[PDB]
C-alpha cells in the first residue's frame, strides 16, 4: 500500500 | 524506455556518474559535515544506562520508526535514479523490498565511528551496548562489524552514491518481470561505478568491497529477529510498528 503511494506521489 | 536500457557510450557513462551522485546528494537523509562534527557528541553512562532500562517493545519501535524513515530517503533515491521510474511497479517494488535495507545497511557507515566504536542514534553517539534492550546482540554486533569493515575504505560520498545505486538496481533479485532491463541498467551502472574508481584511482576498493552474501545474511537476520520479537509482542507491531516497515519485512 505505501510502498506503491510513495512510488506513484510526483 | 531510458538511454540506460541500452549500450550506453563514455559520455554517457560519464553523465550517469554525475546523475547517480546528485541523486544521492539531494537524498542524503543525513549531511556527511553535521554526522562528523557529532562525533564528540556522545552519550554519557547514564543515557546508556536509559536507554538499557527501557522495555524490549519500546527500544524495538523506536529503532522500526528510524529504520522507516531512513528507507523513506532510500525510497527517494530510487526514484531520481535513471532508468527506475522507467520500470514497471512490480520490478520498482520488487527492487525496494530486497535492497532498501542493504541501502541502509551501506550508509550507516557514514554515521559510525571507527575510533570509539560508536554510532549516530538520536542525537549521539553511542556503543553497541546503547541497544542491548532489543535483546538481538548478535544482529547488532553483526551491523557493528559491517559498518566497522566498510569505514576502513574511506568511501567518498561520490563512492557511496556509487555503490548504493548498484546495490539497488540488481537483475538477480527474484521475481523481475523485465530481467534484461534491470541486466541493463546494472551494467551501465556498474560501468558509472568502476569509471569514477578508474579516474579517481580507487580501483584497489573492488577487491575490498564486502561480498553480496554478506548484505544478505544481515536482513535475513533483521527478517529473522523481527519474527522473533512479533511472537513475543504481536499487537505492539500490529499497533505502534509504522506501515511501511511491516510492507518491507512482514
Ligand atoms: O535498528 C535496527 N535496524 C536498523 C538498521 C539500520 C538503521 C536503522 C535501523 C535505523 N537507524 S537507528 O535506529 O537510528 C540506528 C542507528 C544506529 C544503529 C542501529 C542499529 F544498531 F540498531 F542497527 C540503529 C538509523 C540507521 O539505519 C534493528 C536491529 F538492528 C535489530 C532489530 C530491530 C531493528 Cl529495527
Ligand atoms: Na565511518
Amino acid at each position: 500500500k505505501i510502498l506503491h503511494r510513495l512510488l506513484q506521489d510526483s | 524506455e531510458n538511454l540506460y536500457f541500452q549500450g550506453a557510450s563514455l559520455t554517457e557513462i560519464e553523465h550517469l556518474v554525475q546523475s547517480v551522485c546528485k541523486s544521492y546528494r539531494e537524498t542524503c537523509q543525513l549531511r556527511l559535515e553535521d554526522l562528523l562534527r557529532q562525533r564528540s557528541n556522545i552519550f554519557s553512562r547514564e543515557e546508556v544506562t536509559g536507554y538499557q532500562r527501557k522495555s524490549m517493545w519500546e527500544m524495538w519501535e523506536r529503532c522500526a520508526h528510524h529504520l522507516t524513515e531512513a528507507i523513506q530517503y532510500v525510497v527517494e533515491f530510487a526514484k531520481r535514479l535513471s532508468g527506475f521510474m522507467e520500470l514497471c511497479q512490480n520490478d520498482q517494488i520488487v527492487l525496494l523490498k530486497a535492497g532498501a535495507m542493504e541501502v541502509v545497511l551501506v550508509r550507516m557507515c557514514r554515521a559510525y565511528n571507527a575510533d570509539n566504536r560508536t554510532v549516530f542514534f538520536e542525537g549521539k553517539y553511542g556503543g553497541m551496548e546503547l541497544f542491548r534492550a532489543l535483546g538481538c546482540s548478535e544482529l547488532i554486533s553483526s551491523i557493528f562489524d559491517f559498518s566497522h569493515s566498510l569505514s576502513a575504505l574511506h568511501f567518498s560520498e561520490d563512492e557511496i552514491a556509487l555503490y548504493t545505486a548498484l546495490v539497488l538496481i540488481n537483475a538477480h533479485r527474484p521475481g523481475l518481470q523485465e530481467k534484461r532491463k534491470v541486466e541493463q541498467l546494472q551494467y551501465n551502472l556498474e560501468l558509472a561505478f568502476h569509471h569514477h574508481l578508474c579516474k579517481t584511482h580507487r580501483q584497489s576498493i573492488l577487491a575490498k568491497l564486502p561480498p553480496k552474501g554478506k548484505l544478505r545474511s544481515l536482513c535475513s537476520q533483521h527478517v529473522e529477529r523481527l519474527q522473533i520479537f512479533q511472537h513475543l509482542h504481536p499487537i505492539v507491531v500490529q499497533a505502534a510498528f509504522p506501515p511501511l516497515y511491516k510492507e518491507l519485512f512482514s
